């Protein structure tokens, strides 16, 4: 039980940091994430 | 005080000598 | 254009301490000796001599950056014998070893020529 | 005490699948009294062992005969009496896994205790009454000596 | 030609017992002829992360509580931090049952009685050396090292705060706490009790608990 | 006996066709290495049968049996 | 496997089925899809313009994201699904196939 | 002799050396097992008696089986002790000591079943019959 | 050219903040090229170091706490294993299981599953290397690699 | 999971008195063996996972078990086991209702 409380606490913590940050230029990231592998083809 | 009745078994530390070896004889 | 002059490996600047001692914080009886303007010629002999001391728990050295003229020898000995004296003695007698070698080589040379 | 286990083993096979490394080889030993199975990686260079060699293996929780429980840091300068004095080869490592024939209905009759000596593995597979001091993630010493018979 | 005879059947293949057994018999012959209270530290200065008021949450419930609310709630003080705690511990046959005898953690050190002062085994430090003024083992030059270098110290700080230069030079165990993740508190305090128990059992087991 | 064992080993390694050296080595090995003695008597038997083409002496058969 | 039929067994196993599939040279998705014995649920053109004319803008989004994943995953490399989903959403945000030109 | 004098630590050291030198002396295994019982290392002793029986006797030696039963009894393994004593009694049914030890183990088993209220009716009825 | 810009760069574009990429959620910086060969050779089961050699290698750990680990071999001579020193490098308490390149596919099925004969199947527990040899599989720029867990 | 595998891996049967003493302590097994509320809650949790099974099977046909998600649950659990010295050979005090809620 002592560890189970800690695990639920860690899962939300690690989840909340994974949230997308407002201001993130996801369009530029997508363009680069698709353009970069195209150079290896 | 009455000693709790254990298994009736006398521990014997033995030193039985082996039987005399009458091994097959080499020629 | 940015070549360092070769003298910087051995010539002392204004303010440079030949050796700087700092206590190590993570363990008792351990110091960091920082030689300025020195390299592996002095680092390997002192490291190895420190290891012959039965009272030396740890002895070793690094050159923090090869283009930086600074080396770090680290010594840690039993609590009843400070690292400072460990260093001091290992040089006190290392000097003797080199003098003993000088004397023995000098006689072997005079013994080889016409002998 | 602190002797988690102890027995006489005789080497039945060296690296049966062929020698994977030069300075390390598997020993496939079986014990004589507790009838244990044993897979052990020994530094065969410093401590050479041959097939058919018999050795006393004493997996101990600590090296001090008074059982005063070491702290896992290395310090060679020590006047305290140590088990290493009467042993030839000594390793150190963690127990990283314990495995038995567990079932949902009853506990295991046999246990396999795995030990890693800083990379050299071992597996002591026996029955569930000998391997009791073994508990995952705990330091243990191997303390073995070849028998001059 | 016969190799196994009445004499060789009794002999070992190569080991000689005489030297070892006669030594054992010499030891037996010699016999026949007939020849506690421990201590741990905490900071009393009220800016400290651990305080005299929330201390028993941090150490007993293994729970971090901001002192902000403790004083804001009107919480009342103990004379000192000494616990008679329940913790069920496994016998060498594996059955767990709790037993405790005085432990004292430092909260008002100068009120301490002459019997107790030199008992330190593990130690919660704030940073400034004035925290120990008048403590025994304090070196007459004002150096506290005879405490910290021989004893496993502790220091409670936030994860983010740059470590105190005295504590980093001193022989003290840092405990990192989160500002917002309360769940991560329990393993930290468990690490505290772990280290403290290691110290007590290795070096101060003869002291009474 | 250990010296003799060493010498006969060298003799049999240099001249493996010397039946007597194999028999003498076998007689020494009987005391400490039953498998070695068996291997030595077997080699002598093989040399006698294949190279000397003579029947196996009863003493060798008895010792192998033992 | 993505070209094999996959249908769950009564006991829950996925149990892919290999079925004869015809791979054409040239396309006419609507006619091929209406032919009897042609599976109208899975038959696809691999030509996004056909998808827009035959199944619509959202169908286009799905088909474009799959074909783009196909080319980007041919050599086995991986790109997070976020970048494909974002590109396909912008190319279909306005209800029509907005070329990246 | 050292074991009989009660110097079990020293006697252990002697027998341990003898076992190191040879694996084929049955009495050395029995003596070691006896010391393990006296040092309360019952789990090891039980194993040595069983392996001794399997390795050195082509028949059940009733004295060794009795030593095994004694170790199991001190180990609290009353069910295994009962079965072991019955195995010994099947070989030597006229021996009153084996009969006594069986009666004692039966009494202990019944005492345990009757002492613990968790015991059901089938168990308690068996315990009554055993008593 | 300004604090407001240095701050922005330090808090957004600094190199360690760029270890993991949103492109594929894996690391893009890894132990690569020569040091990967050296670390594979170093983490083999048969790598042993004297006190004289380890006490020199530990000089190069910045985060070392300064206490020499008990050597995996104490007698007949103090010997440290390569994995023993490498455990000092792994930060904190990481927990991952990776497989070395030469791992036989039929090893996880037969016996010797948790005790691999060839020292494959990297196993890192409590921030220590228990088994295995390190290669691109466990130190490279791949999802689930050891550096990925560390990050 | 097959129909039988689903039960053996996610049901948590509360009738087998012997096994619960292996996993849970003595003061937990009478709570799960006598309290009807706990057994109904555990059965509701099982029905919930049985429905999530059909949800996953319609989200990921082709049995594409691999997924990308924020927290690595298996590893966090493992970190937990090593941080608390769990020892997976003793009965644990984690009362099942605390997990469901």
């Amino acid at each position: 039980g002592e560890a189970f409380d800690w695990l639920l606490g860690e899962i939300e913590s690690k989840f909340n940091q994974a949230i997308a940050h407002p201001g993130e230029m996801v369009g530029a990231l997508a363009a680069q994430s698709l353009g970069e592998p195209a150079t290896q083809m | 005080l009455p000693e709790r009745s254990g298994v009736v078994c006398r521990v014997k530390y033995c030193n039985s000598l082996p039987d005399i070896p009458f091994d097959p004889k080499f020629i | 254009m940015n070549a360092p002059p070769a003298f910087e490996s051995f010539l002392l600047f204004e303010g440079e301490k030949k050796i700087t001692i700092n206590k190590d914080t993570k363990v008792p009886n351990a110091c960091l000796f920082t030689i300025n303007k020195e390299d592996h010629t002095l680092g390997n002999i002192i490291k190895s001599q420190l290891l012959k001391d039965p009272q030396v728990l740890f002895a070793g050295y690094k050159v923090p950056h090869p283009l930086e003229h600074k080396i770090i020898i680290r010594v840690q000995t039993t609590p009843d014998y400070s690292p400072q004296e460990a260093f001091t003695n290992a040089i006190t007698d290392l000097i003797s070893e080199l003098s003993l070698l000088e004397e023995r080589f000098r006689v072997a040379i005079k013994d080889k020529q016409e002998g | 005490a602190g002797i988690l286990f102890e027995d006489i083993f005789d080497v039945k096979d060296i690296d049966p699948e062929g020698k994977k490394f030069d300075r390390v080889s598997r020993l496939h030993c079986e014990s004589e009294s507790f009838k244990m199975d044993l897979i052990l990686d020994v530094n065969i260079q410093i401590y050479p062992v041959d097939l058919g060699d018999k050795f006393r293996l004493v997996i101990a929780s600590t090296l001090y005969e008074d059982g005063t429980l070491d702290d896992g840091e290395y310090n060679p300068t020590d006047d305290r009496p140590s088990r290493a004095d009467q042993f030839e080869y000594v390793m150190y490592g963690k127990v990283y896994r314990i495995e038995g024939d567990e079932t949902s209905t009853e506990a295991a009759t046999r246990l396999s205790a795995y030990v890693s000596y800083g990379g050299l593995l071992m597996r002591l597979q026996g029955d569930a009454n000998n391997l009791h001091g073994f508990e995952v993630d705990s330091r243990v010493y191997l303390l073995m000596k070849k028998l001059a018979f | 030609r016969v190799w196994r005879t009445r004499t060789t059947i009794l002999q070992s293949t190569g080991k000689n017992f005489s030297k070892n057994i006669f030594a054992i018999l010499q030891s037996v012959k010699a016999r026949e002829e007939g020849r506690r209270t421990p201590i741990i530290i905490i900071p009393a200065a009220t800016t400290s992360l651990i305080t005299m008021l929330n201390a028993k949450d941090l150490l007993q419930d293994l729970k971090f509580v901001p002192s902000d609310e403790k004083k804001k709630q009107g919480c009342q003080r103990e004379n000192e931090t000494l616990i008679q705690r329940r913790k069920d511990q496994m016998q060498p046959g594996g059955t767990a049952i709790s037993v405790t005898v005085p432990y004292r953690v430092v909260d008002q050190p100068l009120k301490l009685m002459p019997q107790d002062w030199d008992r330190v085994v593990a130690v919660f430090v704030q940073g400034p050396a004035w925290q120990f003024k008048g403590w025994p083992w304090l070196l007459p030059d004002g150096s506290p090292v005879d405490i910290f270098a021989k004893i496993k110290a502790f220091h409670l700080k936030y994860d983010e705060v740059r470590l105190d230069p005295n504590v980093q030079k001193w022989d003290v165990t840092v405990l990192e706490l989160s500002y917002h993740k309360r769940h991560l508190d329990r393993p930290v305090f468990l690490r505290f009790w772990e280290t403290l128990d290691r110290y007590m059992v290795k070096h101060k087991s003869h002291l009474r608990f | 006996r250990d010296i003799a064992k060493g010498h006969l080993k060298k003799v049999t390694e240099q001249y493996p066709d010397d039946v007597e050296a194999w028999i003498e080595l076998a007689q020494i090995l009987e005391q400490t290495d039953i498998q070695g003695a068996l291997s030595a008597y077997g080699t002598a038997t093989r040399i006698l049968q294949e190279k000397v083409q003579a029947d196996v002496p009863p003493e060798i058969l008895n010792n192998v049996g033992a | 496997d993505n070209k094999k039929k996959i249908i769950i067994t009564e006991d829950g196993e996925f149990k892919a089925l290999q079925e004869w599939i015809l791979e054409t040279d040239g396309v006419s998705l609507m006619r091929v899809l209406s032919e009897k014995d042609v599976d109208p649920v899975r038959t696809t053109s691999n030509d996004i313009v056909e998808i827009f004319t035959v199944l619509g803008i959202e169908a286009v989004r799905k088909a474009l994201e799959r074909e783009l994943y196909h080319v980007i995953s041919f050599d086995g490399s991986y790109v997070n699904y976020r970048h494909l989903a974002l590109l396909c959403d912008t190319m279909t945000c306005r209800g029509h196939l907005m070329a990246i030109t | 002799v050292l074991a009989h004098k009660g110097y079990f630590r020293e006697a252990r050291d002697v027998f341990a050396q003898v076992r190191e030198a040879t694996a084929d002396i049955s009495d050395v295994w029995l003596n070691l097992a006896h010391i393990y019982v006296e040092q309360k290392q019952y789990i090891s002793a039980v194993q040595m008696y069983e392996n001794c029986l399997r390795k050195f006797y082509k028949h059940q030696n009733t004295e060794v089986v009795l030593y095994l039963a004694r170790a199991l009894f001190k180990c609290g393994k009353l069910q295994e002790c009962k079965q072991t004593l019955l195995k010994a009694r099947h070989v030597a049914p006229s021996d009153t000591v084996l009969m006594f030890n069986v009666a004692l183990v039966l009494q202990r088993l019944a005492t345990s079943v009757l002492k613990d209220e968790k015991s059901n009716l089938k168990e308690v009825l068996n315990a009554v019959k055993e008593l | 050219q300004s604090l407001e810009t240095r701050a922005e760069i330090q808090e957004l574009a600094m190199v360690p903040r760029m270890i993991v990429t949103p492109q594929s959620n894996r690391p893009v910086m890894g132990i690569v090229q020569d040091t990967l060969t050296a670390v594979r050779k170093f983490t083999k089961r048969d790598v042993f170091l004297e006190r004289g050699e380890v006490m020199n290698l530990l000089m190069f750990l910045s985060t070392w706490d300064g206490k020499v680990p008990q050597p995996a071999i104490l007698k007949p001579r103090p010997l440290w294993t390569g994995k023993q020193i490498f455990s000092l490098i792994i930060p904190g308490h990481i927990n991952c299981i990776r497989t070395h390149s030469t791992h036989p596919d039929d090893e996880d099925s037969g016996p010797y599953k948790h005790i691999s004969p060839g020292d494959t199947k990297v196993v890192v527990e409590n921030g220590e290397l228990i088994m295995g040899i390190l290669c691109k599989k466990s130190l490279g720029t791949s999802a689930g690699s050891l550096v990925h867990i560390s990050y | 999971p097959s129909n039988k595998a689903f039960e053996k891996k996610f049901r948590f049967d509360y009738t087998n008195e012997r096994a619960l003493r292996r996993t849970l302590q003595e003061d937990l097994v009478k709570d799960v063996l006598s309290n009807a509320h706990i057994q109904n809650e555990l059965e509701r949790e099982f029905e919930r996972m049985r429905e999530d099974r059909e949800v996953l099977r319609v989200i990921f046909p082709t049995g594409d078990s691999k997924v990308v998600l924020p927290c690595n649950l298996l590893r966090m659990i493992w970190n937990a086991q090593k941080i608390f010295h769990i020892n997976p050979r003793l009965p644990s005090d984690l009362h099942p209702i605390k997990v469901v809620e």
